[PDB]
């Protein structure tokens, strides 16, 4: 064996690598720090943008009733629960809120989480241990594909909304796990996609999925109360008996204008979730006055269809201005709420490109005030779609500053891009 | 570290024992009974002991969190199944919820600065923090949290446990360890597998047996492969809850010093509680803040919000503000959260005026220290060092568990029970939790109330006085 | 540590105990609540044991936690224990158990027949069942 | 409260015998009786 | 004849006794 001297050595001329790499130069572009409510038309650096960066599609920032029930609940509440929702982090709110959340959708019982991104990650290691199956979509956001790493289950993916690939990948995993018999069968899939802007066609998943005895975990925080005829998501888009869904997942940071993500299903599931999650049992709760303000907002939303409707046209006027552009093209659904566009003909290194793109959106707000978002993945994001400016249009923009948008982009982008 | 009767021992396993042989009677008798398209997901742990305990968890209370709290009744219909939270209510002694500097009510200070702000900003921004999510109010945080902690930078994120699953993966990967300690909060454990890095143990803070550990794990090379590693990263907390101890700061860093190991401090229970000043742990024990890389902290339990910050060397916050997930993809902290943190700090720092937040230090040293005294004469078996304001009672048995709690509700005090699974087998604690809102009245009472509940079930293990 | 709630627990102070008295509760009792005779009731008691252990550690598989998602899916409880350091103390004491079980159980009823053909059987299969060299193998 | 209350339910407490469901208390509660009979009875035969 | 076996077991006390733990090896 070795000798205590001889280990002084060997512990002596190693030597690790830094904890970071040197900071480089591309590193240092600051955020636009601006100071009002991020409405429609905010203000920043004293000037006065329009916004199309902020998600509030049905524009309930600084509506007035989410105004006073705020205030109301923050007087009467303070501003922190202090506990997890174990022990004392339960407050009459919490549950008039999973209530009504309940009897929006029509289920038989939900569940509240604190954080957007922690409904994604907590729930799927909470429902795939180490043996079962997933067929995900490969365009999951970051926070989806962090509950499959974690989860330690067998991910199989499938190409970006395409039907043909699913049925193959189905019939396979069929022929690979016929002799053992018990594995339970998922297909994680999302309602409106991050990176893509497209809407999942929940009809054909529906029927392979009775076919081959699977279950769907379905994420609409992009549909839920903006995309069906009333508001309830993409089932009513579909017209979907919606039991056949098992799970649904949404995230109040973007429609509902307040913080926080639920998890709605039937009874089994809710109960199992709520006392073995980990996202639940060990952080803390929604500090009250946001679920006051969700339960306002959920109710403004389903007493006001208008607004809906409004949305739908505003969103249609944008494409039809934006169909004639030069150097890059939409690539999404005509009815989602994301303005995708994609850059035709990359040239070349993806840094090169995505450079490109933050120079683009640099210049608009520049010289038009008028902030938008290029797409920006981190070294631990694997997506492999293309990079391109999203656009989150809303029920709060006229149409002269929409007008006004494609123009500017309209130039700049052909200019620039040629 | 325990000191563990014999008798009490052999009684746990014992009463363990037959738990576990009714269970399973019961479970048997249900499957035959039962066997006179999609596969189940669903047992035997969980539907025993929870179901034997379940009136002493989620308990809703329908008032701010404060030194008087009341507490929501609740009746159980068809035969203790499913508790449904009724009308009325009564009015207990708040020992659960912390809220060490007593900042979750409403003060003269922070609460109209908050609406105020809440009015200007209103409720949430709807973005991410690259986009539009960085108001002029998140400025002023970052700077605050900069002035306050010492170290040159922060960012503040939404969520502690977001905030170390998301962190952990991009300091560390394939090809490096991370020598956590024995017990930690379970987002260290999952920030750690979010990556490819292998987890070794030292014990408990025997800063011994971590350079054991450390030497030995050098040498070993890599896995199977002998590499040498890239990084070796040490998690260690700065007053372990659950378990009331502090940790042994300057022999680790002297440690992680001599080895090349870098440091990882998390300080969320000792972030507003202990200091001369209300600085941390780096005050109390004197150690120079500039020995550890990294500190990750949480504002949820002492400033009376909701959030989460890292603190570094200038370099580290902006390769995370290009890098890290939770920055880039997830939705920006609330505004008038953001705006009580600044106020709370302002109080702290005696920067509002009057000498207001000067005397909440001094008063939760009183109370946590004359509460602690107290119980340890009175014959119980509280855990802990003599400062930090967590003194977790203990009580070892299962059955000890539901009499305290539900003795303790009806003369009217709300404590915290912690069952089996969340600890190990034997150990089973009540942990109490100090405030600096309590009055010697109320502090008074409680030492009452808490004698005659352990006089009446035994637990007064040491010898009285 | 060990970082196994489901087989750390089977090292403080008095497990060993405990394991013995329970035994010889069983014991008593079986033999107080009917009539029989000493080596009847240790017979009863090798039995009601054989059936108590083997099916637990040896056809366990897996554990009732959570926390970590499978990453113990299979292997019984008795392939978990130290961390499968062959051939500890514990494991020692666990191998010991049937064997003075055994003995006395045969012993107190001196060898006559039906009693004692179940036994050997008994004690056989617990043994076989430990053994270092079988180890995850069918 | 009275000693052979108190008693009682400290015992009860102890061996774990609170959050049985009565009958499972009922009958764990006899055994021991049985048993005591069984041994005093037995004790005085070979006394 | 009870003295073989119980001989035989408790010399087979003490081999299991006498020897000492060893970890699974790799790959
Ligand atoms: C209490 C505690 C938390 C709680 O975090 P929140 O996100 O504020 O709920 C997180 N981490 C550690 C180490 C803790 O002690």
């Amino acid at each position: 064996p070795l000798t205590e001297q001889e280990i002084d050595e060997l512990c002596d001329e190693w030597v690790p690598e830094p904890l970071i790499p040197p900071i480089t130069e591309d590193m240092k572009h600051e955020p636009p720090v601006l100071e009002s409510a991020a409405g429609p038309h905010t203000t920043v650096n004293g000037k006065d943008v329009v916004n199309f960066a902020s998600a509030n599609y049905l524009g309930l920032i600084g509506h007035e009733k989410l105004l006073e029930s705020c205030t109301s609940a923050l007087e009467k509440y303070g501003v922190g629960s202090c506990g997890p929702r174990g022990f004392y982090g339960t407050i009459d709110v919490h549950l008039d809120c999973e209530t009504r959340i309940s009897k929006f959708l029509g289920t038989p019982d939900s569940i509240l989480y604190s954080y957007g991104l922690s409904t994604m990650f907590s729930t799927i290691p909470c429902f795939c241990k180490k043996g079962d199956v997933i067929v995900a979509d490969e365009g999951v956001h970051w926070g989806i594909q962090n509950g499959l790493q974690l989860s330690r289950s067998t991910i199989v993916y499938f190409k970006h909304n395409d039907m043909e690939s699913l049925r193959i990948t189905l019939e396979k995993i069929m022929t690979k796990y016929k002799r053992s018999k018990n594995l339970r069968r998922y297909i994680v899939a999302e309602a409106v996609y991050q990176n893509s802007g497209q809407i999942a066609p929940l009809d054909e998943i529906v029927k392979l999925k009775e076919k081959y005895r699977f279950r769907v975990i379905l994420d609409e925080s992009n549909s839920f109360g903006v995309l069906g005829r009333s508001g309830r998501g993409l089932a009513e888009h579909h017209s979907v008996p919606i039991e056949k869904i098992d799970v649904v997942t949404a995230a109040m940071g973007h429609a509902l204008a307040t913080e926080g993500g639920f998890c709605t299903g039937n009874a089994r599931i809710i109960d199992y979730q709520r006392l073995s999650s980990s996202g639940y049992v060990f952080s803390a709760s929604l500090p009250p006055y946001l679920a006051s303000a969700a339960i306002t907002a959920i109710d403004v939303i389903d007493q006001n269809p208008d607004m809906l409707v409004k949305l739908k046209q505003n969103v249609a006027l944008l494409w039809k201005g934006l169909s004639d552009i030069k150097g890059m093209s939409l690539t999404s659904n005509r009815e989602s709420p994301i303005v995708f566009l994609k850059l035709e003909k990359s040239s070349g290194s993806a840094k090169d490109d995505l450079l490109l793109l933050e120079k683009m959106a640099d210049r608009a707000l520049k010289e038009d005030s008028l902030l938008v978002v290029s797409s920006k993945r981190s070294f631990l994001d694997k997506c492999r779609l293309p990079v391109g400016i999203k656009l989150y249009v809303s029920a709060g923009h006229s149409e002269s500053d929409l007008l006004k948008a494609s123009e500017s982009l309209k130039r700049l982008a052909s200019e620039l891009l040629l | 570290m325990i000191t563990i009767p014999y008798l009490t021992a052999v009684s746990t396993y014992f009463s363990y024992g037959l738990l576990f042989a009714f269970g399973q009677l019961r479970d048997f008798f249900r499957r035959f009974i039962d066997w006179w398209g999609y596969a189940p997901i669903c047992d035997f742990y969980i539907r025993r002991l929870y179901h034997r305990i379940q009136d002493c968890f989620e308990r809703p209370i329908s008032s701010a969190p404060d030194a008087w709290f009341d507490v929501v009744e609740r009746y159980s219909n068809d035969n203790n199944k499913t508790l449904k939270r009724t009308t009325k209510t009564s009015r207990c002694l708040n020992l659960g919820s912390y809220n060490y500097l007593g900042f979750g009510s409403f003060d003269e200070y922070c609460t109209p600065r908050v609406i105020e702000s809440l009015k200007k900003f209103s409720a949430s921004t709807c973005s991410s923090r690259v986009d539009a999510g960085t108001t002029s109010v998140h400025a002023e945080l970052e700077e605050c949290v900069t002035r306050f902690v010492g170290k040159p930078a922060a960012v503040v994120f939404g969520m502690g446990y977001a905030t170390n699953s998301a962190i952990i993966p991009v300091l560390i990967g394939k090809g490096g360890l991370i020598i956590s300690d024995s017990l930690n909060h379970s987002s260290i454990v999952n920030g750690a597998r979010g990556s490819g890095a292998t987890i070794r143990v030292f014990q408990h803070n025997t800063p011994s047996h971590l350079e054991r550990v450390l030497r030995e794990q050098i040498a070993e090379g890599q896995p199977r492969t002998h590499r040498p590693w890239k990084k070796i990263i040490v998690v260690v907390e700065g007053i372990y809850s659950m378990e009331g101890e502090i940790c042994h700061l300057p022999e680790v860093v002297a440690i992680c010093k001599k080895y090349k190991a870098y440091v990882y401090l998390d300080e969320a229970h000792s972030i507003g509680a202990i200091g001369k000043t209300g600085k941390g742990i780096c005050e109390l024990l004197g150690v120079d803040t500039a020995d550890v890389d990294v500190m990750m902290g949480t504002f949820t339990k002492s400033f009376g919000s909701c959030g989460g910050y890292i603190a570094g060397s200038k370099e580290l916050i902006q390769y995370l503000k290009h890098q890290c997930p939770a920055h880039l993809y997830a939705t920006s902290i609330p505004t008038p959260s953001a705006q009580q943190i600044i106020s709370a700090i302002k109080v702290i720092l005696g920067e509002d005026g009057s000498n207001r937040g000067a005397q909440k230090l001094a008063r939760i040293r009183e109370n946590s220290n004359f509460f602690r005294a107290e119980l340890q004469k009175m014959g119980f078996e509280v855990l802990g060092d003599n400062d930090s304001p967590v003194m977790p009672i203990m009580l070892y048995n299962p059955a000890k568990i539901p009499a305290f709690s539900r003795e303790c509700l009806r003369q009217k005090v709300a404590v915290v029970v912690v069952g089996f699974p969340a600890t190990p087998l034997l150990l089973a604690r009540a942990r109490i939790c100090i405030s600096a809102s309590h009055s010697r009245e109320d502090l008074i009472r409680a030492l009452k109330v808490i004698s005659k509940v352990g006089d009446l079930s035994g637990i007064k293990y040491f010898p009285a006085e | 540590p060990d970082m196994n709630r489901a087989t750390e627990w089977f090292m403080y102070p008095g497990v060993w105990t405990t394991y013995m008295l329970i035994l010889f509760f069983g014991w008593l009792v079986v033999l107080s609540v009917s009539g029989c005779s000493p080596g009847m009731a240790w017979t009863v008691v090798n039995l009601a044991h054989f059936v108590v252990t083997y099916h637990s550690f040896h056809w366990m598989k897996g554990t009732p936690f959570a926390d970590d998602q499978g990453i113990y899916n299979g292997l019984t409880w008795w392939e978990q224990m130290d961390n499968g350091q062959q051939l500890t103390r514990n494991r020692k004491f666990l191998t010991l158990v049937p064997v003075v079980l055994y003995l006395i159980a045969s012993h107190t009823t001196d060898y006559r027949h039906p009693w004692l053909f179940l036994n050997t059987l008994a004690v056989m299969v617990l043994v076989v069942a430990k053994f270092p060299n079988m180890h995850k193998v069918r | 409260m009275n000693w052979v209350q108190r008693k009682i339910y400290l015992y009860n407490v102890t061996f774990g015998l609170y959050m049985l469901d009565w009958w499972e208390r009922y009958l764990f509660n006899s055994l021991v009786v049985v048993l005591m009979w069984f041994v005093l009875y037995n004790g005085t035969r070979y006394f | 004849g009870h003295f073989f076996v119980e001989g035989l077991l408790g010399v087979v006390i003490i081999i299991l006794l006498t020897r000492k733990s060893y970890k699974p090896p790799k790959r």
